RNA sequence: AUGGCCGAUGGGCCCCACAGGGUUACUGACGUCAGCCAAACUCCGAAUGCCGGUAAGUCCAAGAGUGCGGCAGUGAGACGGCG
RNA sequence: GUUACGGCGGUCCAUAGCGGCAGGGAAACGCCCGGUCCCAUCCCGAACCCGGAAGCUAAGCCUGCCAGCGCCGAUGAUACUACCCAUCCGGGUGGAAAAGUAGGACACCGCCGAACAC
């Protein structure tokens, strides 16, 4: 893992409208992202 | 009417200069060659232009390895 | 199929080479070798007339039993060799073979019939293989072509063969091809 | 007229005429063949005059194959020209044949036509030849 | 009924450690004064000899095998220091002093590097 | 580079759209069966020739080889046999 | 000294290769777990490096059997050829191919080291 030449990793939470939660990393400096629509919320995962 | 062929260079004198049986010096030229159809053995060094040379002193000898032609040299005995 | 084999007086070769071997050829004899599964080569000179009758009735795949120096063994003509212009028999490799050994070998075709008016009949292939046993081997082979029309492919699988003998060439050759026949207009194109 | 499409070279040495065929000295497509009995480098135009001399007779039925391919050219120099100056142009296609070597075969039904069909092409031919068939 | 599709990762490093060592050996040869020192590495141990590639036979050996490099509280690099001095004594026993180094195609660094230097230090003069 | 087998590909045609499908004395690559050719092709490959070692032979001589020196002539060749 | 074991090497380097079938994990050879340390990615602990032994013969590796694809390959004959004989054809003495056939072949040998016997 070089040092300098990568984007620093965040580690953050995945928060969606249905109040599903995830625990992940990620490159967004705010180190918490939110999302409208997610696999739970998507009619397609649902088969809707 | 004329050709325009005709240009032709020099004989370079290539070959084996010495056969196997051959007693030969230090630093005796064994093969004249441009690639390395014959490759360097034991006591066999390698010149600038692909020509062989003898580092010891021995008797010539031309053998095989790995599907390659190689030239060594065996150290005659001293009397 | 079950054929007798043929008896042959051969004697053996004091001296071998170009030097006696053409020699013995203008005597009227034709030098040959004979080897086999008993790992024995021996040289023996036939006589040219009766290897000859021999081979043009039962052809080129004859079944011998020679005499050499008084001892009889079977043997097989394995090969000839035919100069190309005078036509002669320069020599023969014979094979020996024990009844009732399977033995591959080449054999002819023909093809018996009429075809159709409107047909032109093409043989692809003029020999076909089969292992066989040694007395068993059929003298030819013979496929029928009679009310055949369109373009018909008979391959080697499609031949009908003696019992005991196999079709060791694959079935895909094509041994007989039948087409239209050309006609006049057909003949003067190709080849320009 | 067979000429090859291309060759890699086209000044060649004549080809020597040594020897007798090694390859190629039995009829393979059809039932009877013209077999070569003398050297002679059979040319382009040779066989274009026998190979429509065998159509003409054989008229409608049957198949010819032609086993000579005329690849290997030959030069001339310009008419009227004294020696040296180079190497001529080259003029026309010949295919060198050794005794032995079978260069045409007919496929007919019956046998008396197909043999004088043949003749008629030997005589256009530079060499003595023979016609053979196909078995032993 | 399964069949492997590619190359299995273990045959793809074997492979090439014999690639890169041939490489190595094209220069690097062994004589009855000045053997070469051929090692080669595992994950669970180490070996060494001393190759006379005039007859292709081996003068001395040592290995992480033996119980008393096993016996070392220490680590991977210890029991390899551990072999280098063993090989080192081994030598002078054989009367060798001045040897050649095969790496074996190995990149020279870690155990191997604890190997080079222990034996140097301990009188092997390459 | 000859003739077959299979058939992309394209020409062409039925549906007709120019999309999607099969059709043909056609174009017939790729692959494959059979038969071949090459001074500037070689998976192979002689005989002679050449380099060297050794044992002999001719040895009151081939009037031999090698080195140095004095004196030259020659440097317009022809035909025959083989490549 | 023995073994279905590890290495390092050889042979004018495939008769040793390719593929199919069955089989082995004691020490080893391995895959495998992890990225604190030496070290590394033209990005990636994939590779290299290093720390280990939870799991496995499924692979590598090794053993046995297959002439299936490749490889080697005779004797004889022929092509060619040095010399000689011969008025244009040809022949003798010596040398002797390539291709094909019979067949061979699923390698052989050397030095250390292992588990075990002694």
């Amino acid at each position: 893992m070089k040092t300098g030449i990568h984007p620093e990793y965040v580690d953050t939470t995945v928060q969606c409208g249905c109040g599903h939660s995830f625990t992940t990393r990620s490159t967004k400096q705010s180190g918490t992202i939110v999302v409208e629509v997610c696999s739970q919320c998507h009619p397609f995962y649902t088969g809707k | 009417s004329s050709s325009r062929n005709g240009r032709d260079s020099a004989a370079q004198r290539l070959g084996v200069k010495r056969f196997g049986g051959q007693v030969v010096k230090a630093g005796e030229i064994l093969v004249r060659q441009r690639g390395t159809h014959f490759h360097p053995g034991v006591n066999v060094g390698r010149g600038g232009d692909d020509t062989l040379f003898a580092l010891a002193p021995g008797a010539v000898e031309f053998g095989a390895k790995r599907g390659r032609k190689t030239v060594n040299i065996v150290p005659v005995a001293r009397p | 199929t079950a054929n007798i084999p043929n008896k042959l007086t051969a004697n053996v070769r004091t001296r071998t080479g170009k030097g006696a071997s053409r020699q013995a050829r203008r005597d009227g004899k034709v030098p040959a070798v004979l080897y086999g599964h008993g790992t024995d080569p021996q040289h023996l000179e036939l006589n040219a007339r009766d290897f000859a009758a021999v081979l043009r009735s039962h052809g080129t795949n004859a079944i011998l039993t020679l005499d050499i120096e008084g001892t009889e063994q079977l043997a097989l003509t394995k090969a000839l060799d035919v100069h190309p212009i005078r036509r002669n028999i320069q020599h023969a490799d014979l094979l020996v073979v024990q009844r009732g050994e399977k033995v591959t070998v080449e054999v002819t075709v023909l093809v018996e019939g009429d075809a159709t008016p409107g047909t032109l009949v093409t043989q692809d292939a003029n020999t076909i293989e089969i292992e066989a046993e040694a007395l068993s081997i059929p003298e030819q082979l013979t496929v029928s072509v009679e009310g055949v029309e369109a373009g018909t492919q008979i391959t080697a699988g499609q031949i009908s063969l003696p019992e005991g003998v196999n079709l060791i060439s694959d079935p895909e050759l094509l041994v007989v091809n039948v087409v239209e026949a050309p006609s006049a207009e057909a003949l003067e194109e190709e080849g320009a | 007229m067979l000429i090859p499409r291309k060759v890699k070279h086209r000044k060649q040495h004549h080809p020597e005429q040594r020897g007798i065929a090694s390859g190629g000295t039995s009829v393979s497509f059809g039932d009877y063949g013209i077999q070569a009995l003398e050297h002679a480098y059979i040319t382009n135009r040779q066989i274009e005059s026998a190979r429509i001399a065998i159509n003409r007779h054989i008229k409608r039925g049957g198949k010819v194959w032609i086993n000579i391919f005329p690849d290997r050219p030959l030069t001339k120099k310009p008419a009227e020209t004294r020696m040296g100056s180079g190497k001529g142009s080259p003029e026309w296609w010949v295919a060198n044949v050794k005794p032995g070597r079978v260069l045409f075969e007919l496929s007919y039904p019956d046998e008396k036509t197909a043999r004088d069909a043949l003749t008629r092409a030997i005589h256009k031919l530079p060499i003595k030849a023979r016609i053979v068939t196909r078995e032993e | 009924a399964h069949k492997p599709v590619g190359q299995n990762i273990s045959e793809v490093r074997r492979n090439a450690r014999l690639r890169r060592h041939a490489r190595l050996r094209k220069k690097v040869a062994g004589t009855a004064e000045v053997p070469r020192l051929v090692v080669n590495r595992s994950a669970r141990h180490i070996h060494v000899q001393l190759v006379n590639d005039l007859n292709g036979t081996t003068l001395a050996a040592a290995s992480s095998i033996e119980a008393d490099v096993r016996a070392i509280d220490g680590d991977k690099k210890a029991h390899s220091v551990r072999v280098g001095q063993l090989i080192a004594e081994r030598a002078k026993a054989a009367g060798v002093e001045t040897v050649v180094f095969d790496r074996g195609g190995y990149t020279y660094g870690g155990r191997i590097a604890a190997l080079a230097d222990a034996a140097r230090e301990a009188g092997l003069k390459f």
